[PDB]
């Protein structure tokens, strides 16, 4: 994932060997937990910042549960990173899921109703930002939640013509679904076993 | 992957424990431009793609498909990114109308009349209320001053003339990379030099610079690191966009070539052909376009390009209305301004160039590939011909008998001068014979032939050139095969001389010393020779552009301007024994022939490796294949 | 004169093209060739009893080529080449006096049996002549 | 390889060891359906002896269309996952397996899905536990339900026999004459390649025939009339700005440009074989197309027949010609047609849908195809119309179309080939009526080739569709 490295200041000279953070594949800054100094053995310090953005993910991972206190508001879309809003956005809207069957029994139509509603609303939104100002950045962030948004709702359809097929059945087993098994912070993404 | 018949194909034999086959085949075309139409901002996004995906898929089934017609997801994508973009340009309206002003700017530029049909109807069948379709759209200063450049131009402002600027200007604030997708006679000059210099009278100044990329080797006009001495050798396309690239940042600028092309000497452009804008080059001149050059290509046909090449660039397609043989007939009745004569001729161009011409169409046929369009250019040739030998400011009766007498004549030589001659199936004297049947104003000798006939303008007779027998001679001096020439030379040498009296002539088509060094000695001979100067070269199917080019620039003082010019003051009538000796390319070009095309078009040159124009003054040619 | 088999190259016949279509060649005149060459000859004409302006001196230029030249094909046909390079360039039947030279005749067996078995040992002249015949008898046989 | 389902199947066993053959009958399960998979294999390796490419004859010589790449790593791969679940779960969920052991494991080199609903349902023919019951394979040779030794069953078919009924190898006894056929051509162009003769196919000279120059917006030129369905011409809702008219204008356009060609290149047949400024070498090779009696015709702009000689190829291309040369101009009409003549058929297609929509649909959406089953109740009669396009001469490969339904024909004379006499078929939007009673036939430009679908039908199977699809069924252009 580290395209580049984003530092402090000129700590021990160059800017802080110290490995404050990362810089983002695509081209942004994404921050660490601890920073180890590149000044150090390679490879020791290089396993050390690694593992800090791991680190770093998965308990911001943890942060943004309940934080998502309503949908990705445009408070939330942008507050929370792009990472940030597109993993909760899956592993929340999984679980959405996961419980949307009421495991064969009565009340799935109405919520799949409500969820494409959210499709609706969501893309409504993105469209808006895109329309009105948003950072280019944030603009890919926008398009990346709107190509979610596409496939959420075609599974909202896939779920609607698959009317009670879940996990007892083949069709919810096909689908992409994530144990959350965060009590041991692990997103446990459980597809056909 | 994708393998080549349905389920069975080619594979490795024995990796047989590595991979674990699936299909991935369908284009999920209304998926990912549903996607993009959020992305472009559009709500029905759904429905919008559940519509035109498949209008798509229908186009590329039904309508007539052609070298510039292509529905693959790229050009999708391409006219999707267009309607959202426009759309927030101009918001507040139904997706679908702007949806419809992008299918409007998008399918018009390159479809044809009956692919127009076909659109409307996959449009309206799916989309009613004709008001959506084809929505309003108003370009009243670009238009006008279009009109007034063509009148300007001479041209006849046919408001195809108006569509097509219509068209070019909205799409260059849409796509740089342009195609000017015409043919032989379309006028394509006159297309974008109504809109250059109609845009020069409105700002943003478009100054243009004419290349065919067809006319020496591929490395001396892209410049490189020199194959054996590693110095860069500059680029005259390279140079040209430093020029043109930069300090032309300053206003709307245009990169015109006219000619055609073929899939070898562009695999390189792919990063400045496109959005990419940015002319990477083996030395790694980085050099950027910038929103400030337009990119056109006055051209033809495309057969030698793949979809993927011509797809960075728009295709504007030409209809033949606006740059026609009545276009060409009123431009040259713009031509003249015999103050008098302009009342009477028009109904001449109607009584006798439109039957003639559908004589010509029908009633005989031949086996030469004549424009029709080239024989109203060819009729017009004639009347500047005649021109000046007629002053309407005398009595009206004789001027317009004579004159009369003039366009009959225009056609007879215009129409069954370019006919089958005669030894072949009866198809020069029977025209002659069929159109004589038709002169309604002035006297029509069917006594001998017609064909035989000058006419004594005063006394209204209809004089053999047999009179004419003359001259006569044969004689080895500093000798090799001889010839002389007789009345049929001495006509067709006085539609030449008509020509070169407004410096005109054509080109010559026919077999090996078949009155050729008659004609081109007897020219020679009758007056100036220093004027009536020529150069007589056999071109083979080997030596090719740049031995032709050698070869042509002896006689070539390069004097100022700087031009390709004469030594001193004369008109050279350079000429050519078999032009149709010249091998074609592996892209099937004789770029000897193009480089020619080049010299008649332009009336000069720039050298491969200079940067310095050499124009061309008053020369002359003299082509036989 | 210049023969196929002495033909290694059909640019030889590319450096012979301009001066039978065209007239003259610059397809092989080097430009020191052309411009000297010109020099030289303008001077000949000058020379010549025409002086002039320009122009004439080709002429006298002609004269001294085509009245001293003359050159002279041997081919034959059956390299199909031959009309491939004609097609290529008019020059091959542009100006060209094609000579049928023969098939070879069976007059050609007798005559030449005559002109060289005549010293021929033994020269015992009813033997030797029904030699020349049947020669000629058996050179057909060969053909057809 | 020595084949046959007794020597294909015990080594199919044996493509599997003991403990993975023969294991605990707690997962009794686990024996049977590796039982029941290696007999499936066996089946699939056996009707892989048929398929198509060089196809005149046996329509049961088809095991497939597009002949597919199987493999036994699959079987084995298959046979891991199959223990590892019936190991896990002796229950069994069919719809979860019936999807896993297809779609994403073997569907993946597969193009069409009649091959995969092929396996699928043949398979199911012998999938469930009602097939977990003494299973017939096909009569006469059954799965005997002692599913925990494999040596057990391993002796079984010691004392199964080899010789299996052709339709115990699911297909019908008609596979044997166009089987033979197909030899019998393999012989012939041996020998052809093995016996040479110089200028008698070219001593035949060829250029005794043409067809001749075609419409150019000249004329409007009915031939569409009758059919026996549409006993007289019909005009319905329709777009006639864009109807068969000028669809099959541009076809007549295109072929007179086609035949111009074959023309201008048999324009020099020996005037090549003559000529000096006039040879023509793409024609000169096929020359031997000519002698060789392999169709010349190589332009290619139409769908035909893949596999006829000269004789018959090249006449009735005339013949398709002289069809659509007739079937140029007729004012929106499109009934019966030979698909052939059509210069290209799928330009035809659109046509007749386009037609279709304004009447079989509305607005913005569009009609699907079904066929012509009688015995529709009398309440809002609409057929004679463009409720469904005329054709003649589609082969109803497979069956009969008997009683104006496809009829059982499969062992019977003419089964192999039977055709469409023709059909009124009928375009709607809301057709979810007589699904299973239909196999869902195709329609494809050829049966040699199976080269690509036209589009699909819907014809009242008489029996199962499991077992017709193991026959087979389709509509084409000729032979």
């Amino acid at each position: 994932n580290i395209d580049n490295l984003s530092f402090r200041k000129d700590e021990r000279g160059d800017p802080t060997k110290i490995a404050t953070h990362m810089h983002s594949k695509e081209g942004e800054v994404v921050e660490f937990v601890e920073d180890c100094s590149c000044d150090g053995p390679v490879e020791v310090w290089l396993q050390n910042v690694v593992d800090s953005m791991k680190l770093a993910l998965q308990v911001e991972f943890r942060k943004a549960i309940p934080t998502y206190d309503e949908l990705p508001r445009t408070k939330w879309i942008y507050v929370y990173s792009a990472q940030n809003t597109v993993v909760v956005s899956r592993t929340f809207f999984t679980q959405e899921i996961n419980e949307a069957f009421d495991d064969l029994e009565e009340g799935n139509e109405e919520a799949l109703k409500v969820e494409l509603d959210r499709q609706v609303q969501q893309l409504a939104d993105l469209i808006d930002e895109i329309n009105k100002e948003q950072t280019s950045l944030d603009r890919k962030k926008l398009i990346t939640l709107c190509t979610i948004d596409v496939h959420s709702r075609d599974l909202v359809q896939k779920l609607i013509d698959e009317r009670v097929e879940d996990q007892m059945c083949f069709q919810w087993q096909s689908q992409l679904r994530y144990i959350q098994s965060e009590k041991t912070k692990t997103c446990q993404v459980n597809i056909c076993d | 992957m994708n393998p080549g018949y349905p389920g069975r194909a080619e594979l490795p034999e024995s990796l047989k424990a590595l991979f674990r086959p699936v299909s991935m085949v369908v284009p999920d075309l209304a998926l990912i431009c549903e996607i993009m139409l959020m992305a472009e901002g559009f709500q029905m996004s759904k429905i919008l793609s559940r519509k035109f995906v498949i209008l798509y898929k229908l186009c590329e089934d039904l309508l007539s498909k052609s070298r510039h017609y292509d529905w693959k997801l790229r050009a999708i994508k391409t006219t999707l990114y267009v309607a959202g973009g426009m759309k927030r340009a101009a918001p507040e309206l139904s997706e679908d109308k702007v949806l419809l002003r992008a299918l409007r700017d998008f399918n018009l530029g390159k479809l044809t009349a009956d692919d127009t049909s076909i659109f409307m109807g996959l449009l309206n069948d799916l989309f009613p209320k004709t008001l959506e379709l084809v929505p309003r759209a108003l370009d009243k200063a670009f238009d006008e001053a279009a009109h007034k450049a063509a009148t300007e131009l001479g041209y006849q402002p046919d408001d195809q003339f108006l569509l097509k600027i219509s068209q070019l200007r909205e799409l260059f604030v849409v796509r740089w990379s342009v195609f000017l997708l015409g043919a032989a006679g379309c006028g394509k000059t006159a297309v974008w030099r109504t809109l250059l210099r109609a845009q020069n009278s409105s700002g943003e100044k478009t100054i243009y610079q004419a290349v065919n990329p067809k006319a020496v080797t591929r490395n001396e006009l892209y410049g490189y690191l020199h194959p054996a001495t590693r110095e860069w050798k500059e680029g005259l396309m390279s140079v040209t966009f430093r020029n043109m690239a930069n300090n032309k940042t300053n206003k709307h600028q245009w990169i015109v070539l006219d000619g055609d092309i073929d899939a070898e000497w562009i695999e390189s452009m792919n990063t400045v052909m496109d959005d990419n804008k940015m002319l990477t080059l083996a030395s790694n001149e980085r050099i950027p376009l910038t929103p400030s050059m337009r990119l056109l290509l006055e051209i033809n046909h495309m057969v030698h390009c793949s979809p993927a090449t011509v797809s960075r660039g728009g295709v504007i397609f030409i209809n033949a209305d606006d740059v026609g043989w009545q276009p060409v007939v009123a431009s040259w009745i713009d031509k003249l301004e015999a103050a008098e004569y302009r009342p009477l001729l028009t109904a001449l161009f109607t009584k006798y160039v439109d039957p003639c011409l559908e004589h010509c169409r029908r009633n005989f046929k031949t086996v030469v590939p004549l424009p029709a369009v080239n024989q109203a250019m060819t009729i017009c040739k004639i009347l500047e011909g005649i021109l000046p030998k007629e002053t309407v400011r005398g009595a009206p009766p004789p001027d317009k008998k004579l004159l009369h007498y003039h366009f009959v004549f225009a056609c007879v030589w215009a129409f069954g001068g370019c006919m089958l001659v005669d030894k072949v199936t009866d198809y020069r004297t029977q025209f002659s014979k069929w159109w004589v049947s038709e002169w309604k104003d002035v006297q029509f000798p069917e006594k001998g032939l017609v064909y035989d006939y000058y006419v004594d303008e005063q006394n209204c007779i209809m004089v053999p050139w047999e009179d004419r027998v003359t001259k006569f001679q044969y004689i080895p001096g500093d000798f090799t095969s001889l010839f002389v020439p007789t009345v049929e030379t001495t006509r067709l040498t006085y539609f030449l001389d008509s020509l070169v009296s407004n410096k005109h002539y054509a080109m010559f088509v026919g077999n090996t010393g078949t009155g050729k060094s008659a004609i081109m000695v007897n020219k020679l001979r009758n007056m100036d020779t220093e004027t009536m100067s020529f150069y007589t070269i056999n071109m083979n199917s080997l030596s090719e552009a740049p031995a032709l080019q050698v070869i042509l620039e002896q006689p070539l003082e390069k004097k100022s301007g700087v031009r390709y010019g004469p030594p001193g003051s004369r008109r050279m009538v350079y000429f050519v024994d078999d032009m149709n000796m010249p091998l074609v390319d592996k892209y099937d070009t004789q770029s000897s022939i193009e480089l020619l095309r080049q010299m008649v078009d332009y009336h000069g040159w720039y050298d491969k490796v200079k940067i310095q124009l050499k124009e061309i003054i008053n020369c002359q040619m003299a082509a036989c294949m | 004169l210049m023969t196929d088999n002495q033909i290694v190259k059909e640019g030889f016949l590319v450096y012979i093209n301009d001066l039978l279509s065209t007239g003259y060649i610059a397809d092989l005149f080097t430009p020191e060739d052309k411009e000297a060459f010109t020099n030289a000859v303008r001077n000949e004409v000058k020379a010549a009893g025409i002086l002039d302006s320009a122009e004439n001196c080709w002429d006298f230029f002609i004269d001294k080529v085509r009245k001293f030249l003359h050159i002279v094909l041997c081919f034959s046909p059956v390299g199909d080449k031959f009309r491939i390079r004609a097609r290529q360039f008019p020059a091959l039947v542009n100006c060209t006096m094609f000579d049928w030279f023969h098939g070879w005749p069976g007059e050609a067996l007798v005559s030449v049996a005559q002109r060289f078995l005549v010293d021929v040992p033994n020269m015992e002249e009813v033997v030797r002549e029904n030699i020349a015949y049947h020669m000629a008898y058996a050179h057909q046989c060969v053909s057809e | 390889p020595p084949e046959g389902l007794k020597a294909n199947l015990r080594r199919a066993w044996n493509n599997f060891n003991e403990e993975i053959l023969e294991s605990c009958a707690k997962q009794a399960e686990f024996r049977a359906i590796v039982f029941a998979l290696c007999y499936f294999h066996a089946a699939l390796l056996e009707r892989k002896k048929f398929g198509v490419g060089n196809l005149p004859g046996a329509r049961s010589g088809i095991g497939w269309n597009m002949n597919y790449p199987f493999n036994t790593g699959d079987l084995l791969c298959c046979g891991q996952t199959a223990n590892n679940y019936l190991e896990n779960n002796v229950k069994v969920p069919w719809e979860d397996l019936r999807y896993n052991f297809g779609e994403i494991m073997y569907g993946g080199h597969i193009v069409e899905d009649y091959d995969r609903r092929l396996a699928m349902c043949y398979l199911r023919k012998y999938v469930n536990e009602g097939l977990l019951d003494n299973m017939e394979f096909f009569p006469g040779f059954a799965m005997p339900p002692n599913t925990a030794n494999h040596r057990q069953v391993l002796e079984f078919i010691d004392e199964v026999m080899p010789p299996e009924t052709p339709l115990a190898f699911g297909l019908h006894p008609n596979a044997e004459i166009g089987f033979k056929l197909r030899e019998a051509e393999s012989f012939c162009n041996s020998l052809v390649q093995l016996q040479p003769r110089e200028s008698s196919g070219e001593g035949g000279m060829s250029a005794e025939e043409r067809a001749k120059l075609v419409l150019d917006e000249v004329v409007d030129k009915l031939p569409d009339i009758f059919d026996m369905e549409d006993v007289r011409s019909k005009i319905n809702p329709d777009d006639p700005n864009m109807p068969f008219v000028m669809v099959a204008i541009q076809e007549s356009e295109r072929m007179n440009m086609l035949l111009a060609e074959m023309k201008r290149s048999l324009l020099e047949l020996d005037l090549g074989l003559k000529g000096d400024l006039t040879m023509t070498e793409p024609m000169e090779r096929l020359l031997k197309a000519l002698a060789t009696d392999a169709v010349p015709g190589s332009w290619r702009n139409l769908a035909y027949p893949s596999l006829r000689p000269l004789g018959s190829w090249l006449g009735n291309l005339l013949a398709r010609h002289a069809q659509l040369v007739d079937w140029t101009a007729e004012l929106s009409t499109p009934k019966a047609v030979w698909l052939s003549g059509l210069f290209n058929p799928q330009s035809f297609l659109t046509a007749v849908m386009q037609a279709t929509a304004r009447r079989n649909d509305w607005p913005l959406d569009k009609t699907v195809i079904i066929t012509e089953v009688t015995k529709k109740q009398p309440d809002q009669i609409e057929a004679n119309s463009r409720d469904g396009a005329f054709i003649h001469g589609l082969t109803l490969e497979g069956a009969r179309w008997d009683d104006k339904i496809g009829a059982l024909d499969d062992s019977k004379p003419k089964e192999l080939f039977c055709p469409m006499p023709v059909i009124l078929v009928r375009a709607v939007t809301q057709d979810k009526a007589e699904m299973k009673d239909v196999y869902k036939c195709p329609v494809y430009t050829t049966e040699a080739r199976f080269r690509e679908e036209v589009f699909e039908a819907q014809l009242k199977s008489k029996h199962t569709e499991i077992k017709w699809v193991l026959a087979g069924v389709c509509l084409f252009l000729d032979v």
